[PDB]
């Protein structure tokens, strides 16, 4: 209840002009945590971490953007390049060696081609493909990559989904706000299918005259349609398992981003104490914020 | 009647007052209020009168 | 403007122009840090004042 | 002569302090708006509900229960680029015409 006594101060104050004050009083609030809560906190930062490496994980394409630059650079009789460090680089719980990039790569083209067949069998959703598909991600679990290539690989997704929400967002665009799309029935009847067109003329079975007229815009509001469709192909991945991979990515995130923002407020008090000592070459507070 | 207007009642309100004084906008707590009224008069190292 | 015995000397505006410069483009790499709302107020504070 | 580009928009003093020009054209307290300039008081710039007002003084603990209420249903924010939609948003000739 740090905050209440902060109802009396501020409410009372003398209408202070020197930031400094402003400063302190406001990370004031905060207390001293030790021997728990850096052990906690790094926890709920670690388990956002590996939350965002099975976001990473589901993505199929991922794990050959892993491999296509390496064979850029392993047919050049040498990998001379920085990016030879954003290897896997595994875990063990260094300069990248041929005994340990290449052998680390026989099993990666296996997993390639064993998770294709048994994926056809029995429709995408078997029992023994599903498994495999995610051993294929157990083998891609067990590397520990750098964050200058991986800082990309998040983005592979983001895009990705602000694409296809935009492409969601345009159908709203051009026939829901003139039409008059009432909402109650589009959710249900676009995720019935969402690949070719039983609601749309389910649409035109019922009265709906605001959509029986829809030849005029019919050759505009299909093409939302073919681009989800593309969207779909490409990928190779279907739109219920990516609305999934992008729910339980963001609440990975926003738990990492939460559990720093929790912790860092939590020391602020030894960055003001060790800039004073600086202090005078540059400013009092231009100290604190670059010790921030 | 000077009294008639403090509106202090004992030595921890007052020094609450005095702390608020001197440093506007800073909480006050138990100990910052003594420890600056007793450097304001009584510290050999900030008061002197030769 | 160099002085002739090596030196220079200027006017305080240049002063104040490097001044909010340095915070404004700190301010910018506060928000691709994704800085807490509480740090960020203070270098908005910041360059309000400078 | 050149520029330089802000990240976030900054209040002129001139018509801040000096007497208020801002205030005036706010029709608001002077204290309420350094209070709102230093990150400490929240502003509605609208009210979508019939709680909230135009222009209110807001706290950081009492700004808490509006958002537990209504959330998106209200605009009210922190900063200067607050003053400046609110700036914005108001119009004087509705104001010529009533007052």
């Amino acid at each position: 209840a740090a905050a209440q006594v902060l109802s009396s101060v501020e409410s009372e104050i003398g209408r202070t002009t020197d930031p400094v004050r402003m400063y302190m009083r406001e990370m004031g609030t905060v207390e001293l945590l030790t021997r728990e809560g850096e052990i906690d906190i790094a926890k709920r930062i670690e388990d956002g971490i590996n939350q965002v490496q099975c976001s990473v994980a589901e993505y199929p394409e991922a794990i050959t953007y892993l491999l296509e630059q390496y064979d850029r650079v392993e047919a050049e009789e040498a990998r001379l390049s920085d990016l030879i460090t954003g290897f896997v680089d595994p875990n063990a719980e260094n300069s990248i060696d041929p005994e340990l990039a290449r052998e680390k790569f026989a099993e990666l083209r296996a997993q390639y081609v064993v998770t294709r067949d048994t994926i056809k069998a029995k429709g995408r959703s078997h029992a023994t493909a599903q498994e495999e598909i995610l051993k294929l991600s157990e083998v891609f679990k067990q590397f520990r990559l750098v964050p200058k290539q991986f800082d990309y690989l998040v983005n592979s997704m983001r895009v990705m989904m602000d694409r296809v929400r935009t492409q969601e967002r345009l159908i709203m665009k051009l026939c829901v706000e003139q039409c008059k799309m009432p909402k109650k029935n589009f959710i249900t009847l676009f995720t019935g299918n969402e690949t070719s067109d039983t609601w749309f003329n389910a649409a035109i079975a019922m009265n709906k005259p605001w959509s029986e007229k829809l030849h005029d815009v019919s050759e505009e509001v299909h093409r939302a349609l073919q681009k989800l469709q593309q969207i779909e192909e490409e990928t190779g991945l279907t739109i219920e398992q990516v609305k999934d991979i992008n729910r339980r990515m963001s609440i990975g995130e926003a738990k990492a981003r939460r559990a720093k923002k929790e912790m860092v407020e939590a020391n602020l008090r030894l960055v003001i104490s060790i800039a004073k000592k600086y202090t005078r070459g540059l400013q009092f507070l231009d100290l604190i914020q670059e010790g921030n | 009647e000077t009294l008639r207007v403090d509106p202090t009642n004992d030595r921890l309100s007052a020094l609450v007052e005095i702390y608020r004084m001197m440093r506007p906008g800073e909480p006050p707590t138990r100990e910052a209020a003594e420890s600056l009224f007793e450097n304001l008069f009584f510290s050999e190292d900030r008061y002197d009168l030769s | 403007v160099p002085l002739d015995g090596g030196r220079f000397a200027t006017s305080d505006l240049n002063d104040l122009y490097r001044r909010v410069i340095n915070r404004n483009n700190r301010l910018k790499r506060l928000l691709d840090l994704a800085a807490p709302d509480i740090i960020v107020r203070n270098e908005k504070r910041m360059l309000q004042e400078a | 002569m050149g520029h330089i580009e802000l990240a976030s928009p900054t209040a002129h003093i001139w018509f801040l302090k000096s007497l208020s020009r801002i205030g005036l054209l706010l029709d608001m307290p002077l204290r309420d708006i350094e209070r709102v300039l230093y990150f400490e008081s929240y502003v509605v710039i609208e009210g979508g509900m019939t709680n909230l007002e135009r222009q209110q003084i807001l706290t950081e603990e009492q700004y808490l229960d509006a958002l537990e209420e209504f959330g998106d249903e209200f605009d009210a924010k922190m900063g200067a680029e607050a003053i400046q939609a609110l700036l914005k948003s108001m119009d004087l000739e509705q104001e010529c015409e009533q007052l």
